[PDB]
């Protein structure tokens, strides 16, 4: 039954604002206290605020004092974080959970905040086919290159998502203050280039999806 | 605020083998209402927290009796008494009983397999990529296990640290191995003042370095 759904994540430039909510179902949420977490880019875990069931108390740590408020609309059994003065260290996944049981017991999906004044810039994408001397050929691995993109994130799939094994997209990395990721496909040496193998990439913030073929050099 | 230290920051556990993790906490947790208000969670990758144990010894009825709590004061043990797949994550304490609530920082929880040779691949710029200006040397190294590994980049047969950015997936949940892929970027200038770019691997399931190379030409 206990399901906690954060939304409202998203780029936003230091000392700017944004409000994250937390849908609440499955339960009776005006009768609990509730909490704001956040786990950063290096997986530290850090409390963010509380606030008592009813909406009359809440408590910040010195971190946030300020700058964050924790609110409720028990009508609408949803949790809100109002986050003003934001800065570059406050990057993280917010999440929201629920205190109950001396603790925390319920913890949601988390929602994605990236607080930089780098501009939204579609990626590059390009082919890694093999260098024009080869060899080992039962099986050949194949890639795309993602590059200079931000904020994250993106998706990237092979042949629209046919294919699943023999994929590693590895985590995103910081060079010039953009993102670049790599994935590798592996298939049989007889699929290819016989058959074609194409990377789909999507970069939701951009509002762009490209296709990349990988063609033999 | 309250630090809490975590013992040892990484374990490795064949399945069925037990484990233990220690948290030591600068104060004592035990507050004046006469508990100790000492909780476990484990993150999996890609998940989110989930509660094991709250109230030092007290258990989560979703996660099964071998995992136990103990300690008191500011001494604490999470103990498996054996170690399953699913198990594979984050291990994190954190304390309740001061203002504010504070975190361990994290015991990462790796599974043994059986020792496997990473499958590595090299990929020349693109074509596409040159044209920006830019040149990206791509080395994929696939399914290894342990995860100690080291790659080296030779161009014309030098040693070349600068321009290089590794990225690491973590443990496959599926076969328990890791994946990593090493950049090497260069400007296209820099990049054809060379002729030999070799990405280089030293790994304990082979008696000599795993070699993969190419000229251009």
């Amino acid at each position: 039954e206990v399901k906690l759904v954060e939304s409202g994540g998203g780029l936003v430039k230091p000392g700017g604002s944004l409000k994250l909510s937390c849908a609440a179902s499955g339960f009776a949420f005006s009768s609990y206290d509730m909490s704001w977490f956040c786990q950063t880019p290096e997986k530290r875990l850090e409390w963010v605020a509380s606030i008592s069931s009813g909406g009359s108390y809440t408590y910040y740590p010195d971190s946030v004092k300020g700058r964050f408020t924790i609110s409720r609309d028990n009508a609408r059994n949803t949790l809100y974080l109002q986050m003003n003065s934001l800065r570059s260290e406050d990057t993280a996944l917010y999440y929201c959970a629920r205190d109950y049981d001396y603790g925390v017991d319920y913890w949601g999906q988390g929602t994605s905040v990236t607080v930089s004044s780098a501009k939204t810039t579609p990626p590059s994408v390009y082919p890694l086919a093999p260098g024009s001397a080869a060899q080992t050929n039962s099986m050949v691995t194949l890639g795309c290159l993602v590059k200079g993109y931000f904020p994250e994130p993106v998706t990237v799939t092979w042949n629209s998502g046919s294919l699943s094994s023999g994929v590693h997209t590895f985590p995103a990395v910081l060079q010039s203050d953009l993102y670049t990721l790599s994935s590798s496909v592996t298939v049989p040496s007889s699929t290819w280039p016989s058959e074609t193998v194409t990377c789909n990439v999507a970069h939701p913030a951009s509002s762009t999806k490209v296709d990349k073929k990988i063609v033999p050099r | 605020d309250v630090v809490m230290t975590q013992t040892p920051l990484t374990l490795s556990v064949t399945i069925g083998q037990p484990a233990s993790i220690s948290c030591k906490s600068g104060q004592s947790l035990l507050y004046s209402d006469g508990k100790t208000y000492l909780n476990w969670l484990l993150q999996r990758p890609g998940q989110s927290p989930k509660r094991l144990i709250y109230l030092v010894s007290k258990l989560d009825s979703g996660v099964p009796d071998r995992f136990t709590g103990s300690g008191s004061g500011t001494d604490f043990t999470l103990k498996i008494s054996r170690v399953e797949a699913e198990d594979l994550g984050i291990y994190y304490c954190w304390q309740g009983t001061h203002f504010p609530r504070t975190f361990g920082g994290g015991t990462k929880l790796e599974i043994k397999r059986a020792d496997a040779a990473p499958t590595v691949s090299i990929f020349p710029p693109s074509s596409e990529q040159l044209t920006s200006g830019g040149a990206s040397v791509v080395c994929f190294l696939n399914n290894f296990y342990p995860k100690d590994i080291n790659v080296k980049w030779k161009i014309d047969g030098s040693e070349r640290q600068n321009g290089v950015l590794n990225s690491w997936t973590d443990q496959d949940s599926k076969d328990s191995t890791y994946s990593m892929s090493s950049t090497l970027t260069l400007t296209k200038d820099e990049y054809e003042r060379h002729n030999s770019y070799t990405c280089e691997a030293t790994h304990k399931t082979s008696t000599s370095p795993i070699v993969k190379s190419f000229n251009r030409n």
